């Protein structure tokens, strides 16, 4: 796919410029105080999203960005008799061009239905295909953000929250792309959903081509072993909470062969048949259990989980105590929502997208801090993470994708 | 606990761009912070400790010298940082005389040693030991009891490294500051004569196996270099070594005056912290430097930092 | 003075026990997550700050805050006729027993808070405060921008984060600007009263020098090279002028009552140079505090006084273009400051958007400011709590 | 006014001339005339700015006058002790109010044992300009306080500062000792002050 690539700063604040060279994996960004650092991963989330009308909220000359593929967008700010000018300029040509003072009218639009502008703009990013790839960004401010919002959002409706934060921060922030924890739990629903939905219709192909095999191959000690193996280990999953009786069905078909060639292959089908079920049942469950297991190798006297009851049909999800209570996930502590948020962004279950945190460590106990980044790249997701971080307990391990910022202050 | 890692360690070592340095113990980075705020009290340079490093490791998790050489080892060729260690016995002969094989500050790219057998052998310079006891005395009879034990010092070395490789043999290192009290130390002529005391809290089998150490020990001390003699004395057991010779030189020769006056002013230098004695012995230690020429310390350290 | 010396903890949200003893100094407070070091902030700031209709909101058995001078206060959630009642006993026996539901009336209304500030200032329960330093500050310091910032930022925040939350009451950095600006204002104040003390003082004195029987020039020179080039001088700053003047004629024309005279406008000028230096002694031991940390931007004052950043190529900037770590560093090196507020500083999580450089340095640089406070931190970072590893309290709860 | 007081300047007045044009139309200018708030506040800078230029003055003064002196009768003890008695009853003087016991000094120096004539006289000078100075600086405030207190009878407004407080506080004086704010004038002691101080050389030109 596409990942950044290069970002060229010309006199931010008028003050300084930076180019700062990415690898396509993991870049983890550490600078001095007021470096530029947060600037920097909001100039890349405005630039990946698509979202150009936030730069008329920054003072600068020139911003070109490469991404891997050769893409390049460059954003220029004129002044043209005294009345300022945003011009973006992309690499194959096609180019805008707006006023300052037209595009705080549009923000000003906003604040009261898109508006020319508006439509411009995503025209101009539609028709270049400038939204392949989306850009998850989690602000340092999330702790107190989240309070905010669970007292009154989501990865596409976090509009009030946005709005909220340009007004604290600036307008040149980005949109609060990151998922909430409802979010996360709405998603596993639908996944394990769609994961059964699937062993179903599997339950059906498997029962008619194990039938129409059976009754074409019609006209062992260890077998039964294995076989019992099997249904024990098939009863013994949370994912056959509805129904659970192999063991029985394995024993009355024992009965009926202690009782008294061709029998030989109705056994090894219904070996096979138990194994392709299993296989498909780890395989529908393959994202959701690795993604369970990150989570609870870091939760210490908790881990979670998913319960299917026979008499309910909503799949519950949540927290699974010792003592076999269960809670939500909004029960769950700052930092260990923190981690839950970062780890789903990391997943295979999230979209396709570059994963900006800014401050990882905020809330996170030294223990943890040494394993975030080394459980996020374990999910082999694939993703470009770029990391803003101040804790060398995050970034111990990951030198080689260390990236120093040092911007340079031109005088006048 | 809160503490870094080696690996997190080593990460902020990338990550900062201050000048530092890596010492054992926080009582090196106490004495070492007056040592460079002497030379410049406006110096910017941040001594950490191996102590406060979490090791995963069970034996590096107390060996101060393993983290260090295991620290310097994996970041060999980085400009910001300087390591110091205790050259401990090493490259000491024992062939009858004590011989130093070094003579000199190791290093090995940012890596030293001390002189002496640890940081605590820079104060054994007669000198700071005066003025650090005359300083923290009761001041009941300082003057006669500093110019006896100006008298005991020159032979006393020999007896406290005789002590110290003794303690080294049996591996018993803090046998004799619980074994030796004061009351067991004999004011000579200058010397000194540790008497087998009958009575000992200890079995007698480990007091036994120490005074053969000692005895089978003592010639060869006395055979070697008075100046040698006093970089190979343990830097923890010199000081409360020394601590007992003045208690013991003070009630010796303030008994006649006031026998009791003189035994509470002994029992007090003798219940005196060790932190007061170290830290008066540092004070007076940073003074002399650049005053006497007989006064030594890591130059070289202080240059490459 | 007083300094917190202990706090117990008894079924505390029902859920665990602790007790921790402090220091008098330095308190670093460390511990896994969730082992409780906020709530034990939050205990002890509603504690110190006397504001005991907090503990209404807190579910608790007993908290005992035995102080350093033997004051103890023992608080308790008692339950008669199912109703939760706050018992508050001294150690002078003493003692106030107060409904839950009263306070919960009057923090919905906004009495009883009367009658609880009558007992506190009948016992001086009040008498030294605590800031409150949050683990939100950079949202709440963005969101109050946009004492009655403290009410109304007290007010959202226990609006978020429950009613239990003590009263922010750390100085946001206008607060702090603010303050500068009177302290510039009273320095020039005391600064002119000097100049006419020092004038009718010296009329008399080169009046004594009447009847009384070289490198003095050069010294002259010197103290007047130096006062002109002050940036305390701002007006009448031609004391060259003058000196070349007194030199001219010195060379035109020897008495010693000339040798007096100049004694005395030496001791004038070196004295008004000292007055000046000691006037502005609080501002620039701040500044110098500050700028030990800040690289490549230096906050300093001009004089309408502007109180602002001076870059190397010159130029000023206002302190709001600074970034949340160099503002939460600025709000941290002014509560530890002489001219900060005298109280018990409480500072929750210190190590938020500080570079490690900085985080090394914070404590050295807030106990050599000579306060004399008392300071508890609770922090993740070893960097904060380098070098001060005798002050480490580690907090591991008995969890029931 | 009064609905204002229950719920504004010559430059923020928005909500106050919003009310106006809703309640009397759009043709309605804005609300210039100032509030007493921002009278206080403005009497306030320039005491601070003649206080500053006093001090900057005595520094020249003082400069000028070590200048002259070097290099080098009873009537003038006279006359300075006038202008001692005067300076140290004066208001404006209460940073530093203690001129008689310089001039007692000045007089027992004498008095105990030509050139020391010209000495008195760059004295007198100097006390002449500093007096001169004072009223240089607060005569706009002095004519404008003038004005202001020809009418009020049973108050005066007026001007106090402290060494303990660097707060130079005013506000109504009443002749038994009271002080009292600026607020607790009544409506037509109100408008006289609004209306003097727009005719005042204090305001700004309009
Ligand atoms: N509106 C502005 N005008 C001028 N300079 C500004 C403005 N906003 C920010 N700056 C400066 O530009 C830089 C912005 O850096 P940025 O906000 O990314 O810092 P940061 O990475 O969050 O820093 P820190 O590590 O201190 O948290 C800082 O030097 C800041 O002082
Ligand atoms: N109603 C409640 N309010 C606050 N905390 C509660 C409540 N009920 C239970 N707790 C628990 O009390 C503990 C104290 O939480 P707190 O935020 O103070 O933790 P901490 O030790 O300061 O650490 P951290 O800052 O990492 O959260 C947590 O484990 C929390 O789950």
């Amino acid at each position: 796919i596409r990942t950044i690539s290069k970002i060229e700063l010309s006199k931010i604040h008028n003050r300084y410029n930076l180019t700062v060279d990415f690898f396509n994996d993991l870049n983890v960004i550490h600078g001095k105080n007021g470096a530029g650092k947060s600037t920097l991963i909001h100039v890349i989330a405005n630039i990946v999203n698509g979202d150009f009308i936030r730069f008329a909220f920054l003072i600068f000359e020139e911003i070109k960005a490469t991404y891997s593929d050769g893409l390049k967008i460059v954003i220029r700010r004129d002044k043209i008799d005294e009345q300022s000018f945003i011009s973006v300029t992309l690499s194959n040509g096609k180019y805008i061009k707006f006023a300052v003072g037209e595009a705080m009218a549009t923000v000003r639009e906003i604040e009261s239905v898109k508006s020319m502008l508006a439509m411009d703009i995503d025209k101009f990013v539609k028709e270049n295909e400038l939204q392949k790839v989306r850009a998850s960004y989690f602000p340092a401010f999330r702790t107190m953000l989240e309070a905010w919002s669970s007292s009154s959002r989501s990865s596409f409706y976090n509009r009030k929250a946005s709005a909220f934060a340009r007004e604290l921060f600036g307008q040149f922030l980005p949109s609060i792309n990151y998922p909430s924890p409802m979010e996360i739990e709405d998603r596993l629903r639908e996944e394990i959903r769609r994961a059964q939905l699937g062993i179903a219709a599997y339950e059906s192909r498997t029962f008619s081509e194990s039938f129409v095999k059976v009754f074409s191959a019609l006209f062992t000690g260890e077998l039964l072993k294995e076989i019992e193996g099997l249904a024990i280990a098939q009863d013994s999953s949370i994912k056959n909470g509805y129904y659970a009786e192999y063991s029985k069905v394995y024993e009355e078909i024992r009965s009926l062969i202690n009782r008294n060639n061709s029998v030989s292959g109705a056994l090894v089908v219904y070996r096979d048949a138990l194994r392709d079920r299993q296989d498909y049942q780890e395989k529908a469950f393959s994202e959701i259990d690795n993604y369970m297991s990150s989570v609870n190798s870091f939760l210490e006297d908790k881990e979670m989980a998913y319960d299917f009851d026979l008499r309910r049909k909503y799949p519950k999800v949540g927290l699974k105590f010792p003592d076999g209570s269960w809670s939500p996930i909004r029960v769950l502590s700052s930092g260990e929502r923190q981690l839950l948020t970062m780890l789903y962004a990391a997943s295979k279950m999230g979209d396709d997208a570059i994963v900006l945190i800014d401050q990882p460590e905020i809330s996170l106990h030294i223990d943890w801090q040494e394993d975030l980044l080394k459980r996020m790249l374990s999910q082999l997701s694939g993703r470009q993470i770029i990391v803003c971080t101040h804790s060398p307990s995050i970034a111990t391990g990951y030198e080689d994708f260390m990236i120093n910022i040092s911007p340079e202050f031109i005088s006048s | 606990s809160c503490a870094y890692t080696i690996d997190s360690y080593i990460t902020l070592l990338t990550m900062s761009s201050k000048k530092r340095l890596l010492v054992e113990g926080r009582h090196d980075r106490s004495h070492l912070y007056q040592l460079i705020y002497k030379f410049n009290p406006a110096s910017k340079v941040k001594i950490d400790t191996a102590q406060d490093i979490k090791a995963s490791d069970k034996a590096m998790s107390k060996n101060n010298r393993l983290k260090i050489e295991t620290i310097h080892s994996k970041v060999k060729g980085k400009d910001n940082i300087s390591f110091l260690c205790d050259r401990a016995f090493r490259e000491f002969a024992f062939n009858d005389q004590i011989e130093d094989l070094l003579n000199s500050h190791y290093c090995d790219d940012s890596l030293y040693w001390t002189l002496g057998h640890s940081l605590e052998n820079y104060f054994f310079n007669p000198s700071i030991i005066i003025d650090a006891f005359q300083f923290l005395s009761p001041s009941e009879y300082k003057y006669k009891a500093i110019e006896l034990f100006s008298e005991l010092i020159s032979s006393s070395f020999a007896v406290l490294a005789a002590v110290s490789l003794a303690a080294k043999d049996i591996d018993k290192a803090g046998l004799p500051a619980a074994l030796i009290d004061w009351k067991d130390i004999v004011i000579n002529d200058g010397t000194i004569k540790l008497i087998r005391r009958d009575s000992y809290d200890i079995d007698s089998a480990c007091v036994d196996s120490f005074f053969n150490a000692f005895d089978a020990v003592l010639p060869r001390v006395i055979a070697s270099d008075v100046g040698i003699c006093s970089r190979v004395v343990r830097g923890h057991t010199g000081i409360l070594l020394l601590q007992k010779l003045f208690s013991a030189c003070l009630y010796y020769v303030g008994r006649e005056d006031d026998a009791l006056q003189a035994d509470s002013s002994a029992n007090y230098f003798c219940n005196l912290s060790e932190l007061s004695l170290t830290t008066a012995l540092a004070e007076s230690w940073v003074r002399k430097i650049g005053v006497l020429e007989d006064v030594y310390f890591p130059d070289s350290l202080l240059k490459n930092i």
